[PDB]
This record gives C-alpha cells, sequence and structure tokens, in this order.
C-alpha cells in the first residue's frame, strides 16, 4: 500500500534549568524507527525498531551529527522566535518541526512535507510545490525571508524527491516482514446493561496494524455518528493498535444494530452484532 | 535518514 | 494556549486472573509536553514504569505511552495519575478491564 517517512523534531526550552532540549523521532508509517534526545546522558541517534540495526556506524554517526547541530540551532531559533513576538526571556516556548515524504501503492512520490509550529501553532508549511512558503504571520515572514537566501526550500526539494524516496524504499526492503505487513483487526461485540431498558453495544478492534482504521455503529443501515462513542486509537505496546465504538441502546433491540470494520488487513470487510 | 538554517 | 491531555488505562492484552500482562497508560492531545505521569497498584506508585519517546500528532499536540509488566487479580486496583499545567489538581483514571 501507501507509506510514509516522518522526522519529528521538538525543541523546549526552559528558563532557569538549561539549556533548551531537542529531541527527534523519525517514524515509517507508524513504526518508530530511531530517536535522539539532546538530555541523554551520552546523546547519540539511537535504534528503536530491528530493521535499522543493520546500518553502519557512518549511518549512526551522520545522525548523531545532524541532530547534534540541529540541538544548537534550535537554541537559536528559540532565542530568534521569543524576540519576533517581544517575549520575555522567563518563559518557556517550544518550536516542533514534521518533515517527509509520502510514496504511492507504487513506490513514487506522492508529496512532500515541511511544517514547523511554535508553541502548539502553526508557524511556518512549505507548499505543496516544494518551492515556496506559508507563513502564518509576521514573525514567521521573517522567518521566511532568511530561508529565502539560504535557499531552504530548493535543498528540501532536493532530499524530499531524492535521499527522502531512497532511504523509505531500503527500509521498506529491509523492514519489508513487518512495514508490509497488515495486521487485521481482532474483533467482537460487548453487552454492557446500564439500566432496564438501555444497554451498551461496544465494538472492539484489537491487535491490527496500521493504527488507520474506520469503526461505525449502524441503526437500520443507518449510521449513528452523533449516538457513536469512538475512542482514540491506541497503542498496545506491540507494535499493534486498539480502538472500540460505542452506542447507548434501548433492550430488546440489539439486533437492529450493526458494526462495521474497515482496515488494511482484512481479506473483506467485516459486519459485527452482538451474539448473546 | 534525516535531512542535513536558522529560524 | 494550552492543550489538557486526554488519558486512556488499558491493558495489552485481554485482562485474565494470574496472567502475566502489560498495564498501559496513553497520554495524548496535550501541549506543552511536560507530563507527570504515574501508574499506581492500589494507590502506591509502581517503580520501574517505562515511556514511550517524545513525539506529536498532526494537530501538534504530544502523546506518549507509559508501561509497566503486571498481573491483573479480582483485588487489586490499577490507575494512572496524570497532572500537567493544565491541570490544577492530578487526575486519577482508574482502570476498567471492560475499557
Amino acid at each position: 500500500g501507501s507509506h510514509s517517512m516522518r522526522y519529528f523534531y521538538t525543541a523546549m526550552s526552559r528558563p532557569g534549568r538549561g539549556e533548551p532540549r531537542f529531541i527527534a523521532v523519525g517514524y515509517v508509517d507508524d513504526t518508530q524507527f530511531v530517536r535522539f534526545d539532546s538530555d541523554a546522558a551520552s546523546p547519540r541517534t539511537e535504534p528503536r525498531a530491528p530493521w535499522i540495526e543493520q546500518e553502519g556506524p557512518e549511518y549512526w554517526d551522520r545522525n548523531t551529527q545532524i541532530f547534534k547541530t540541529n540541538t544548537q540551532t534550535y537554541r537559536e531559533s528559540l532565542r530568534n522566535l521569543r524576540g519576533y513576538y517581544n517575549q520575555s526571556e522567563a518563559g518557556s516556548h517550544i518550536i516542533q518541526r514534521m518533515y517527509g515524504c509520502d510514496l504511492g501503492p507504487d513506490g513514487r512520490l506522492l508529496r512532500g512535507h515541511d511544517q514547523s509550529a511554535y508553541d502548539g501553532k502553526d508557524y511556518i508549511a512549505l507548499n505543496e510545490d516544494l518551492s515556496s512558503w506559508t507563513a502564518a504571520d509576521t514573525a514567521a515572514q521573517i522567518t521566511q525571508r532568511k530561508w529565502e537566501a539560504a535557499r531552504v526550500a530548493e535543498q528540501l526539494r532536493a532530499y524530499l524527491e531524492g535521499l527522502c524516496v531512497e532511504w523509505l524504499r531500503r527500509y521498506l526492503e529491509n523492514g519489508k516482514e513487518t512495514l508490509q505487513r497488515a495486521d487485521p483487526p481482532k474483533t467482537h461485540v460487548t453487552h454492557h446493561p446500564v439500566s432496564d431498558h438501555e444497554a451498551t453495544l461496544r465494538c472492539w478492534a484489537l491487535g491490527f496494524y496500521p493504527a488507520e482504521i474506520t469503526l461505525t455503529w449502524q441503526r437500520d443501515g443507518e449510521d449513528q455518528t452523533q449516538d457513536t462513542e469512538l475512542v482514540e486509537t491506541r497503542p498496545a505496546g506491540d507494535r499493534t493498535f486498539q480502538k472500540w465504538a460505542a452506542v447507548v441502546v434501548p433492550s430488546g433491540e440489539e439486533q437492529r444494530y450493526t458494526c462495521h470494520v474497515q482496515h488494511e488487513g482484512l481479506p473483506k470487510p467485516l459486519t459485527l452484532r452482538w451474539e448473546p | 535518514h534525516p535531512v542535513g538554517f536558522e529560524y | 494556549i494550552q492543550r489538557t491531555p486526554k488519558i486512556q488505562v488499558y491493558s495489552r492484552h485481554p485482562a485474565e486472573n494470574g496472567k502475566s500482562n502489560f498495564l498501559n497508560c496513553y497520554v495524548s492531545g496535550f501541549h506543552p509536553s511536560d507530563i507527570e505521569v504515574d501508574l499506581l497498584k492500589n494507590g502506591e506508585r509502581i517503580e520501574k514504569v517505562e515511556h514511550s519517546d517524545l513525539s506529536f500528532s498532526k494537530d501538534w499536540s504530544f502523546y506518549l505511552l507509559y508501561y509497566t509488566e503486571f498481573t491483573p487479580t479480582e483485588k487489586d486496583e490499577y490507575a494512572c495519575r496524570v497532572n500537567h499545567v493544565t491541570l490544577s489538581q492530578p487526575k486519577i483514571v482508574k482502570w476498567d478491564r471492560d475499557m
């Protein structure tokens, strides 16, 4: 199917408690494969998936060089952004950056990404053309001018169309037994009486990978979008994910309700009901 | 592999 | 602005009394990233709790998984204690095997 690679950078200032912390993590789809933390006893890029362990010392050294450089650069950037917003030196602030490449089912580049936020709010983003920027405000306009002078968009385009895709395809091959294996959800419906004439039907999906899943309840063939409690998809801790959808139903009407499950790992989409 | 500047 | 954490407390595998399992506390949708998470056994803090590396969602909100090995019983109560700048008091979410 479709695949993506993403790096997520978080840089966090902390006045009075040392220099800003820099954390970087890398993902292929819903699988983390690397980490770096400037707060570690001996900061170095570390493997987080078995299939990345085969990469040579030069890979790990180059990664560590990049993230150590970024640690220093983002500390300067935090100082810069504090100034752009006329903020005091006393407050803690966060820059986040998210970048990477999407591949279609055939393996070609679908699109590239490079987006930044400041204190949880969108700040600047590389446009889909990989040539121009969208700045959120007059502060981000300063950043835009800097990056246009340093030809950052051009450098990112070269990476996103080239090395990003090349490395992603390599990881997909090296980790094919997991990264290119969709695990279907194990599904069941539970029944929980709440009163004499109302009961909760909960539709469970367990042990699935990747995280993308559709879980809906239907009453007489009609979607119960407003009446359904749908929890956030959550990690099991073994690479797989869990989700449930619940609806409060009148007693004796349970068979009018159907749960519908859509996921990549299923040979066919599932229709489920409560089995007394 | 990550890409190899200030805001 | 700031965003308060969502909290889910659950097991890795279906809960069976006397069988080893993993106790998960998933915190998500929060901002800023600083967060205090402890797993509790009968009110007492479990020592060797591990957590995932800091990452974030498309809306920039952070998520973390805190986890420890545990053996569920009929009597033992488990919970997750979460503190964040958005909360005036640490929030307790009890573990429910049906949730």
